[PDB]
């Protein structure tokens, strides 16, 4: 329902005529997350408040405490600066030995709601 | 500019209630609603007011415009194969290629124009040859070993190695073996810039080179050629063959060719591949498009890239009780008769217009074209895409081949799209129409006399028109003075050959402005 | 309870192994995304976008014998190997719902015959009707015409079991990815519907009436005088009401018993049976003696009352709602070996 | 007038009845009555339908196809045969294009008479590299118009001497031949 709009992915490429490439749709907003959640809160001088602060809660002790924070900080930068996105909570698991922190966001296009997570395609 | 405006609102239409015809006084939910249901009213006066846009490309056939017809892109698509055994038709015409498909939509698939036939070509004779020594009837240079001299161990411009090709198939590859005995300082196989050649019944004709085993051969060489045209070798011997030529150009600075050439020992020729041009072209069937409401001049939209032209390519099949009636297409309605079945169709978009009805004077509603009955499925029969920009496909891209009917792999394309270009939107026509309406076209007074030749000629520096004088013979006619372009040397001198104008220049300005010339006017060109 | 299972083809990825999808992204990353006109990817998609967290995908066939009985429209029991056709969900004690939508894409093409493509889905009903919780959902001819469908049921098929559901118009779906309609059966897209039941209001409330989102046109649309002539018989259907975009209209099982023709009676028992045999574990242990027999009434008897709790039960108290019976006199003396034996009772049909 | 009233036996792209709600359409004389006053909506849905031919002078009505020539240089005067005029209006706004040119004049004459003409006139085209080099073309202005009509009534003498007087551009004498 909502519209979504057209911009260049994250890895650009030629396409099929050259030029540059260009996807529209609900492969879009995966590509804006991936931009979004990847970034620190830095390296963007002129946005400093853009890009999520997840290096804040490395290396804490494997607790709920920071799985609730990682939780939290997800939202709020999640929603700042992706408003044609709305969130279906997140998920921190630790599915490999129990050294790692796993986010799994679910998020739905506002009235299509249709679930999806967000993968992070490598 | 100033628009009349054509609405009332769907509300007003209810106002008229008129409670005043004896005893109707009743409210909403009553089966008065006929009262409402008619509200069909506000639908049609929405209707009346806006002005559809296929009214603009009615008018513009009225002035005297033609819209712009969509093309294709051209490619050089080059087949490959492994198994060269005997010759045949491996190619019926039409044969598609196609690119790859992946998440952008559907990959653009080619057809071939022609049909392309594989030949496995052997050899024909070996020849000593060097600069100004001919053939001098001389074929057995190689047909019991003992190896043949290359350019006598001297390569120099006029230099050629002879060797027969038992067919020289105009659209096919040839891979030839060069086995060279090494002999001397070795060389890159780029260093030595030799052309190959084919001698086609209009003359020399050039080749390009595939495979590093074709010069420089350090090492026995396979060299892979793409024949370009039938050809057949000068015949004094005895093998009527194709014709091969390594001819050596003239010693580059940077690329030199080099004395004690190897010798050649064996050889042989293999058919490894075809090349065949094609055209942005695809063929649909069974394309469905709904039911028919029996009404005259529906529209049906196919969803797909308009409809490439040539032979009729929608076929319409409309269900009957007998089965299946076909439409064929017709160009602009015209004199359609009721009986006939026709159907126009838009080469740059999906649109397909149907008989049109109208009703004249005293009501006669002269239908032009037949109408389906209620209720008939209509689909489409054949349709065949592939017109637009899109087919402007990067180098080597399309890699797979539809249907896969013959035993043919690895198809794939050496050269990038010629490009088509995408017909013009009625938008993009709405803006074309007050610039190229008025384009002069009459040539009435000396200012356009200049601009006209101008516009015949844009290279020309100086054009001026004036009307020969009285007491002149012409009947009032005019001269044209024309200054061609010249740098005048760095020298500060100009010579006067430099001054005349050349005769194609002068032609062409005068065979354009001989149509856009008033009536009984003469024009003479010419310096001053 | 709500997982779901399919077969069908799919390029690439292990074959008639029963992998475990949980989201769309995952499928893709095994099988393709509509590449080959497949319906089995449309199908899920369609599941995927319907709600319903869950769903097995069992690829049979491949890119290109690209379909026969085994291989292609599945239909072999693999002699029990639990490798090939059905047999590979008999290992699952999971799934509870199953469906074919490549069954009849055969069908289109020509490499199946019709009277071949009945047996499968007879396969598939005696596949249900063995392992006794699934239910198995079936698709009807395209194109089928509605006057002719109702002939179909009661001619060629005539199923006539406990375990499948028959939903007769297809579903013009659309393909984000090209934005183009196209025309794929109805067993994928409500499957989806019956997941969202049971995750939003239990399974006690009949999977109908609800929004089948994801799709845009139905072919051959039915008018209400129609359908009366074909849902009593057995067979759903699928209308466009005005205003109310579309909705799954039908909640009758494809069986003639009167007492089990509602679907959501069926969908009850098989989670209420699959809740109690998971809960009463006491096999190969626990003497069966007169004491054991106590205590089997008990713990039925503590769940049932429970299960009332939540509705879904009839009677204005627990002491009307189940009657269970688990003393000396079903036992005889004689069961030695096959004994504790018991009844039980549950009941809250719909419209 | 033109008695453009209503048709007989034409359906509508909008029925009353298939706006009618449910349980409203399981009515007899509902239906029939209200399916009766799509009698007199008939025509407009298809007027406003197909309103494209309605301004397509090769199939537009008689009426429009002389109103559609106003709009452009038609010069309908004195034709009162229909399929003569239907090619005039069409043609006409391709001729002012070229009007006053050889072929214009030509053209205008096969349009009005169906055949070609024979033309010579006191000019023509030419060049040469010389250096003010003469020009040909006749010393004197003259056009000459010759039809090779199969039926010469003694009247196209004078149609084609009122045709012809607006293809001259007002500057050289002319005479007219028919065969």
């Amino acid at each position: 329902e909502q519209f979504v709009g057209s911009g260049w992915s994250f890895p650009l490429r030629i396409g099929p005529t050259g030029g540059i490439a260009l996807v529209s749709g609900e492969q879009e907003v995966e590509e804006a997350m991936r931009l979004i959640l990847a970034t620190a809160p830095g390296e963007r001088p002129m946005r400093p408040e853009f890009g999520c602060a997840i290096h804040d809660l490395v290396f804490a002790p494997v607790n709920e405490q920071t799985a609730g924070r990682i939780q939290h900080e997800v939202y709020v930068t999640l929603d700042r600066w992706e408003p044609r996105i709305e969130v279906h909570d997140v998920d921190v698991t630790t599915g490999e030995e129990q050294n790692v922190l796993f986010i799994d966001v679910r998020y739905s296009i506002r009235g299509t709601n249709n679930p999806r997570s967000l993968v992070f395609p490598f | 500019r100033r628009f009349q405006q054509f609405v009332d609102d769907a509300k007003r239409y209810i106002q008229q209630r008129a409670p005043e015809w004896t005893d109707h006084n009743v409210s909403d939910p009553g089966v008065t609603l006929v009262e409402t249901v008619a509200h069909m009213a506000d639908q049609i006066v929405y209707r009346l007011n806006r002005v559809p846009d296929k009214n603009h490309l009615a008018f513009l056939d009225l002035v005297g415009i033609t819209l712009f017809p969509p093309s294709a892109a051209r490619t050089d698509v080059t087949f490959w194969l492994s198994a060269p055994q005997e010759d045949a038709i491996l190619v019926p015409v039409g044969t598609e290629v196609a690119t790859l498909r992946t998440e952008r939509d559907e990959a653009v698939v080619f057809a071939t124009e022609q049909d392309l036939r594989i030949v496995p070509c052997t050899m024909g004779r070996l020849v000593t040859q060097v600069s100004g020594e001919a053939v001098s009837d001389r074929t057995t240079d190689l047909a019991e070993s003992k190896d043949v001299l290359c350019f006598a161990e001297a390569p120099n411009p006029g230099d050629c190695m002879l060797i027969g090709l038992s067919a020289a198939v105009p659209d096919c590859a040839l891979a030839l073996e060069l086995d060279s005995r090494v002999d001397g300082v070795g060389v890159d196989p780029r260093q030595p810039p030799l052309v190959w050649e084919a001698w086609t019944e209009d003359g020399w004709q050039s080749c390009e080179v595939d495979r590093d085993g074709t010069g420089g051969l350090n090492r026995p060489g396979d060299v892979v050629l793409h024949i370009p045209g039938g050809h057949v070798l000068s015949r004094n011997g005895g093998h009527e063959a194709g014709w091969i030529r390594c001819r050596v150009t003239e010693p580059l600075s940077g690329q030199p060719f080099y004395t004690t050439s190897p010798t050649i020992r064996s050889a042989e020729a293999y058919t490894i591949g075809g090349t065949t041009g094609s055209i942005h072209a695809e063929t649909v069937l069974d394309e469905p498009l709904g039911e028919s409401t029996g009404l005259p001049g529906q529209r049906l939209r196919l969803e797909h890239a308009p409809v490439v032209a040539g032979e009729p390519s929608v076929l319409l099949q409309t269900a009957a009780d007998d089965g299946w009636q076909d439409w064929q297409v017709v160009p602009h309605f015209s004199g359609s008769h009721p009986d006939d079945h026709h159907i126009t169709v838009d080469a740059t978009t999906g649109e397909i217009a149907f008989g049109p009805a109208v009703r004249e004077a005293d009501g006669t509603l002269r239908q032009y074209g037949a109408v389906p009955p209620k209720g008939a499925v209509i689909r489409a029969r054949r349709y065949r895409t592939g017109g637009g920009r899109a087919g402007n496909v990067a180098r080597g891209a399309v890699q797979v081949l539809r249907t896969s009917i013959p035993y043919v792999s690895e198809v794939v394309n050496r050269e990038a799209a010629l490009g088509g270009v995408d017909g013009e939107t009625i938008e993009e026509a709405k803006l074309r129409a007050p610039i190229t309406l008025r384009a002069q076209e009459r040539a009435v007074t000396l200012r356009d006399y200049e601009e006209l030749a101008r516009r015949a000629a844009p290279e020309t520096a100086r054009i001026t028109c004036l009307e020969g004088a009285e007491n002149e013979y012409g009947a009032h006619a005019v001269r044209v003075l024309v200054v061609p372009q010249a740098v005048p040397d760095p020298g500060g001198r100009l010579r006067f050959e430099q001054l005349v104008p050349g005769d194609a220049l002068l032609n062409r300005i005068t065979r354009h402005l001989d149509e856009r010339r008033l009536i009984g006017t003469r024009l003479a060109v010419g310096p001053p | 309870t709500s997982v779901a299972a399919f077969v069908g083809l799919a390029p690439t990825g292990p074959l008639n192994e029963p992998t475990l999808v949980t989201n769309w992204t995952q499928y893709v990353a095994a099988f393709g995304d509509f590449t080959g006109g497949y319906y089995l990817a449309h199908s899920v998609y369609g599941f995927f976008n319907n709600g319903g967290s869950a769903a097995y995908v069992v690829r049979v066939g491949g890119s290109a014998q690209a379909e026969s009985a085994h291989p292609g429209p599945a239909q072999y029991l693999g002699d029990s190997s639990d490798r090939t056709g059905f047999g590979g969900l008999e290992a699952i004690d999971e799934i509870s719902m199953v469906a074919v939508p490549d069954l009849m894409a055969a069908y289109q093409r020509g490499a199946i015959d019709l009277e071949a493509v009945k047996a499968v889905q007879l396969g598939l009903i005696a596949h249900c009707e063995l392992m006794g919780d699934r239910v198995a959902i079936i698709d009807p001819p395209p194109n089928q015409n509605a006057r002719q469908i109702r002939v179909w049921r009661q001619e060629t098929a005539g199923y006539d079991s406990k375990y499948a559901a028959l939903y007769y118009p297809w579903i013009k779906s659309f393909d984000p990815a090209t934005g183009q309609s196209r025309l794929v059966p109805p067993s994928g897209h409500v499957a989806g519907i019956w997941a969202r039941n049971d995750s939003e209001r239990g399974v006690h409330k009949a999977p109908a009436n609800e929004v089948v989102r994801g799709a845009v046109d139905l072919e051959l649309q039915i008018t209400r005088g129609e359908q009366d002539l074909l849902n009593p018989i057995g067979v759903n259907c699928i209308r466009s009401f005005p205003g109310r975009g579309i909705r799954v209209w039908g909640a009758r099982t494809l069986s003639s018993d009167p007492a089990w023709r509602y679907l959501n009676i069926r969908r009850y028992f098989n989670y209420l049976e699959e809740s109690i045999l998971i809960g009463t574990q006491w096999v190969v242990f626990e003497p069966n003696d007169h004491n054991l027999w106590a205590r089997i009434r008990r713990n039925v008897s503590a769940f049932l009352v429970n299960e009332w709790r939540n509705g879904a039960l009839f009677g204005q108290s627990p002491d009307q709602a189940y009657y269970v019976k688990c003393d000396e006199e079903t036992n005889p003396p004689e069961s030695v070996d096959l004994g504790r034996v018991v009844c039980e009772i549950g009941i809250a049909p719909v419209k | 007038a033109s008695q453009r009233g209503s048709v007989d036996g034409l359906g509508s792209s909008l029925p009353i009845a298939s706006m009618l709600p449910a349980v409203f359409a399981d009515d007899d004389l509902a239906l029939r009555f209200v399916a009766g006053l799509d009698d007199v909506l008939a025509p407009i849905l298809n007027v406003l339908d197909c309103l494209d031919t309605y301004f397509d002078p090769a199939l537009t009505p008689a009426d429009f196809a002389q109103w559609l020539g106003t709009w452009v240089g038609a010069e309908t005067d004195g034709t009162e045969a229909e399929p003569m005029l239907r090619a005039a209006v069409a043609a006409a706004a391709r001729l002012h294009r070229v009007r006053g040119t050889l072929q214009g004049l030509s053209e205008t004459v096969r349009l009005a008479f169906g055949v070609a003409p024979e033309i010579t006139e006191s000019g023509g085209a030419t060049w040469n590299a010389r250096p003010l080099g003469p020009f040909p073309g006749r010393p004197r202005p003259q056009l000459h118009v010759a039809l090779r009509l199969p039926e010469p009534r003694p009247v196209d003498v004078h149609r084609l001497d009122a045709l012809v007087a607006a293809a001259r551009p007002a500057h050289m004498p002319y005479t007219v031949e028919v065969t």
